[PDB]
């Protein structure tokens, strides 16, 4: 009963901002610490974000600090991922998964197109 | 999105008869039976010998021999009745991941992160233990080689693959497939027609090892899949979870009868087992203290203790007149 | 591809159902049953256990 | 003389320490190793020596009136367990400075059987040197010769112990010391290291020495009458002490085996 | 009591299995095992000279036996086969330091291995490899690590520097910034039961297996001293 859909996404110009949403159903949201990732054309996953239980602390990639603002509403189940001021070569598929163990902050959630927790996929392109 | 759509609507139409005829619930009907009472569970024997942590035991088919094997890298054939090392075969390679005692108590099992549980003898002619056959052919680690009968093992790997295996060849004759991660314990069926294995991607698969098929599925967990037994009368089963949470399914019924779970545990489970009669349900835990289940009422009948560190394994006699469990601390207790 | 999961998913769904009821019901009048011959749930006396 | 109250009431403060140590040894496999062998062998010696020594110096100290050689018996005796108690402190140092020095080899030269050799060679030498008496050299100031006293016990076989331990200490803090500085408000750590090495140095040399130093000089001064009774009961008062206290150092206070004995009660 | 005649053979086997398994503890404690890990390709299978659960090697140094682990027949997942080497006695992580876009993914694998449960309390060699490919890759400058970086904008080289012959400013600062990122993640959450021993190596040197003998030498040395809680 493990469900993942991400709302959000779709093609816009350089510098113009969107949103995201990645919306779970089945499992305790509260207990588990939730991702971001995505993987360009020719090329695998790779991390991007994350959010502690309760959203105190937050991590981010080296390219993108600054960029996106990641907020865990944790009463709805859903996880925003607000885009701002995008860049040429962001463009990437996107998905969101909680990396499997509650109630820690030890995640093994990139693996090679094997994972079971991460969401469907949503798309993500810029062009002029 | 042509068939994307399809699916969705299959699995709607499959959890709405899942919930159409579900009238009442376990808890509900059988509230009116008596507690099983507070149990007095105590060591009446422990086991010392071991070299380093267990992994998993076995009980034998005569319920006085059990085998079990450590990260050592070492197979220990103890006798309940009069500790005794009956034998200690050790391992070409140190790791170890489970071990199977044969029914008919002449040949062994195991295998580890090396991707070919061996077999391994005990009959022989000449007087000396040797290896006998080695299966290759494993792609990951295996978590589970259960013994069949004396030319047929059953296999689960860390590979999402499960096979089973004819020793006398040393060749897989069937391949199930189809679970989406690690599959990780397997148990078979009183009628040996069917078996169940739980994957590490909160769903356990149902076969039929005749015609090596899916028969059916299950999904009520948060989190991977640990351990998996199968009930007695063989219409339904229990699995551990890591999400600190033991569930009930019913084959008949197609869903989950009733769960057991409570805030006082935030462990996942690592082993569970039933007992003899069935309301005695045995459920692991990581803090080293194994709890006991109103398998018919989600009570708790008085939780053991007096282990060192993580129990690893877990088994009950086939007459059920005992307990034992293993640990990280390479110790072995047997309960009343 | 997922032209079997979609065949999977049909025959997993097209399968008879019992009545939770029912299925309680059997599976607790066999803890009912095999009572008697229970080990765990009622000691057993000194003679009968071996003590392992 | 409140004398025997005070003996008595340390004889059996040293009983309940030292079963509560044995029985916290019986009462876990994990405190059980090659190191705690040494442990368990001190209380072994603890017990014996508190038991049997101190109602025979009690038992001594009343009146002999040269009754022959019991005396001499008890004497001898009481040396013995002593002596094989200090063995027994200088033993664990000893295996304390080569753990600490050459880890690698440690497990490799440290055995089961290598450790029963030490404690067996221990109270041997205790005994070999506490019976030395009876070989022919001949209240217990009163019977013993203060020459053996002075040249076998106190000038040799107390002062190389707490020589020994003294060096392997400070090696040990030096040690502290190298790992502290060189990888790892430290300034505090080195307080620490030097109050627990101190005490627990200083806290054997205090409960030991009196008896030995009053011994020594009214060895050498003759002119120099006698020290009283009541400071030679003092320093018997304080080696029974250290004899009570020994549990109270070793593995005691070490938040290791005291959480142990806590969660019992 | 003639079936006691059988509880005798069984004492018997009892007595033998009891002696060989004497020797087996001797050997196992005496043994000493080292988990390897990192990424594929890696300079892994390079590390150290070798003259001396697939992938094992045995080399003695100075009579003293070590036992080397890489375990690299295994699928990506990672989340259930590592809970399995909670009780070695360090672990040795060797990075490709001159993989800039991989160099992300390598500090989440070892932050995710610093803050797993059951590997709370293991310590963990840390071997860099590649120094000259990265040093000739910066001097060459077309690439950068601003690039993928922004904390390199603002990163001044620590007073503890120890540079060698040739080794230019620039070629320092990038060694010490990769170097000063994993020391801080090893120091974010530590609690004193484990740390990180940073190394630099090529693929060409020798004195490797020094560096673990010394390494694991203070780390047992660090394990008794707090077994004697200072
Ligand atoms: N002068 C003395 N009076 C009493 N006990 C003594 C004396 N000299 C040595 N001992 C004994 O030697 C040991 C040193 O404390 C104790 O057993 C103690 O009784």
């Amino acid at each position: 009963q493990v469900q993942l859909q991400e709302s959000g996404g779709g093609l816009v110009q350089p510098g113009g901002s969107l949103r995201l949403s990645c919306a779970a159903s089945g499992f305790t949201f509260s207990n588990y610490k939730m991702n971001w990732v995505r993987q360009a054309p020719g090329k695998g996953l790779e991390w991007v974000s994350d959010i502690s239980q309760s959203g105190a602390s937050i991590s981010y990639t080296g390219s993108v600090k600054g960029r996106f603002t990641i907020s865990r509403d944790n009463a709805k189940n859903t996880l925003y991922l607000q885009m701002n001021s995008l860049k040429p070569e962001d463009t990437a598929v996107y998905y969101c998964a909680r990396c499997p163990a509650p109630f820690t902050r030890d995640c093994f959630d990139v693996t090679s197109t094997t994972y079971a927790y991460r969401g469907q996929g949503t798309q993500v392109t810029v062009s002029s | 999105d042509q068939l994307r759509q399809e699916a969705e609507q299959l699995k709607n139409q499959i959890r709405d008869a899942r919930k159409a005829c579900a009238d009442a619930t376990l808890s509900q009907i059988t509230n009116n039976i008596d507690p099983v009472g507070r149990i007095q569970m105590r060591t009446r024997r422990t086991l010392r010998g071991h070299l380093a942590k267990i992994y998993a035991m076995h009980w034998g088919t005569d319920s006085r021999l059990l085998v079990s094997a450590s990260q050592d890298g070492k197979l220990i054939i103890w006798d309940s009745y009069t500790t005794n090392k009956v034998h200690a075969i050790p391992l070409r390679s140190s790791w170890v991941m489970t071990c199977a005692y044969a029914p008919s108590g002449n040949y062994v099992a195991c295998g580890g992160l090396d991707n070919i549980c061996s077999i391994y003898n005990l009959k022989t002619r000449e007087g000396n233990v040797r290896v006998s056959r080695e299966l290759a052919g494993h792609t990951g680690y295996l978590s589970c080689c259960r013994f069949l009968d004396d030319n047929q093992i059953v296999t689960s790997s860390g590979d999402t693959t499960c096979a089973l295996w004819d020793i006398e060849t040393g060749q897989q004759t069937t391949t199930f497939t189809g679970h989406t991660g690690d599959v990780m314990s397997l148990s078979l069926a009183p009628d040996t027609r069917l078996f169940v294995s739980g994957a590490c991607d909160a769903s356990a698969k149902l076969w039929d090892v005749r015609e090596g098929m899916c028969r059916q599925t299950f999904t009520g967990h948060e989190s991977d899949i640990n351990a998996i037994c199968f009930f007695p009368n063989g219409n339904a089963f229990a699995t551990g979870s890591d999400d600190a949470t033991c569930r009930l399914f019913d084959l008949r019924a197609d869903q989950e009868l009733m769960t057991y779970s409570h805030d006082n545990i935030i462990c996942g489970i690592t082993s569970v087992s039933f007992s003899k009669s069935g309301r005695l349900l045995l459920a692991g835990y990581d803090d080293f203290n194994c709890n006991v289940w109103d398998a018919l009422k989600a009570d708790r009948a008085g939780v053991l203790a007096g282990h060192d560190n993580r129990v690893s394994c877990l088994g009950v006699t086939d007459d059920g007149m005992a307990v034992a469990t293993g640990s990280w601390d390479s110790f072995l207790k047997i309960w009343n | 591809q997922a032209r079997k999961l979609v065949e999977q998913l049909k025959m997993e769904a097209n399968i008879d159902r019992i009545k939770v009821s029912k299925a309680a019901a059997d599976l607790m009048a066999y803890c009912e049953a095999h009572a008697k011959e229970d080990p765990l749930l009622t000691p057993v006396p000194a003679s009968e256990n071996p003590f392992r | 003389s409140v004398y025997i109250t005070v003996e008595l009431a340390i004889a059996v403060l040293a009983i309940l320490g030292n079963v509560l140590v044995c029985w916290a040894v019986w009462l876990n496999s994990n405190l059980q190793n090659v190191t705690n062998y040494f442990v368990v062998s001190l209380a072994a010696a603890d017990i014996a020596v508190g038991v049997l020594a101190i109602p025979f110096a009690i038992t001594i100290s009343t009146g002999f009136c040269a009754a022959c050689h019991g005396c001499l018996f008890i004497a001898c005796f009481v040396l013995v367990l002593t002596q094989s108690s200090i063995f027994s402190l200088l033993a664990i140092a000893i295996d304390r400075y080569i753990a600490i020095r050459i880890p690698l080899r440690y497990n490799g030269l440290v055995t089961g059987t290598r450790a029963k050799g030490i404690i067996a060679i221990c109270w041997v030498l205790s005994f070999a040197i506490g019976l030395t008496p009876m070989l022919g050299w001949n209240l217990f100031e009163d019977v013993v010769p203060m020459n053996y006293m002075v040249y076998f016990n106190f000038f040799a076989c107390v002062l190389v112990p707490l020589l020994l331990m003294l060096g392997v200490y400070l090696r040990i803090f030096l040690a502290a010391r190298r790992q502290l500085k060189q990888m790892e408000s430290t300034l505090q750590k080195e307080c620490h290291a030097a109050k627990s090495l101190a005490i627990i140095v200083g806290l054997f040399a205090l409960c030991w020495l009196p008896l030995h130093i009053i011994n020594c000089f009214t060895f050498f001064c003759p002119d120099c009458s006698h020290a009283p009774l009541w400071l030679m009961y003092l320093a018997i008062v304080l080696s029974h002490t250290n004899s009570v206290v020994n549990p109270f150092i070793y593995a005691y206070a070490i938040r290791e085996f005291r959480q142990t004995f806590r969660k019992i009660i | 009591e003639d079936q006691r005649n059988e509880e005798k053979a069984q004492r018997e086997a009892n007595k033998k299995i009891e002696k060989q398994l004497q020797k087996d503890k001797q050997v196992y404690r005496a043994t000493h095992r080292l988990l390897l890990l990192g990424a594929d390709n890696s300079g892994k299978s390079t590390i150290v000279k070798q003259m001396r659960g697939i992938f094992e090697t045995k080399f003695q140094v100075d009579k003293v036996n070590f036992h080397m682990f890489d375990v690299g027949g295994q699928r990506d997942e990672r989340r259930k086969w590592i809970q399995c080497f909670n009780d070695v006695t360090a672990i040795i992580f060797v990075v490709d330091s001159s993989d800039y876009n991989r160099l992300q993914e390598a500090l989440n694998l070892f932050k995710s291995i610093w803050n797993n449960r059951w590997l709370r309390t293991i310590s963990v060699i840390l071997f860099l490899n590649k120094q000259d490919l990265l040093a000739e890759k910066v001097l060459a400058g077309k690439s950068k690590i601003e690039d993928y970086f922004p904390e390199f904008a603002r990163y001044t080289t620590p007073e503890d520097a120890t540079p060698e012959p040739g080794e230019d400013p620039r070629v320092t600062r990038a060694k010490y910034f990769i170097r000063d990122e994993f020391l801080r993640i090893s120091t974010a959450s530590g609690d004193g039961r484990h740390y990180c021993y940073p190394h630099f190596t090529c693929a060409v040197d020798t004195e490797n297996a020094r560096r673990i003998f010394n390494d694991c030498r203070d780390i047992i040395q660090r394990m008794h001293l707090r077994q004697y809680e200072l």
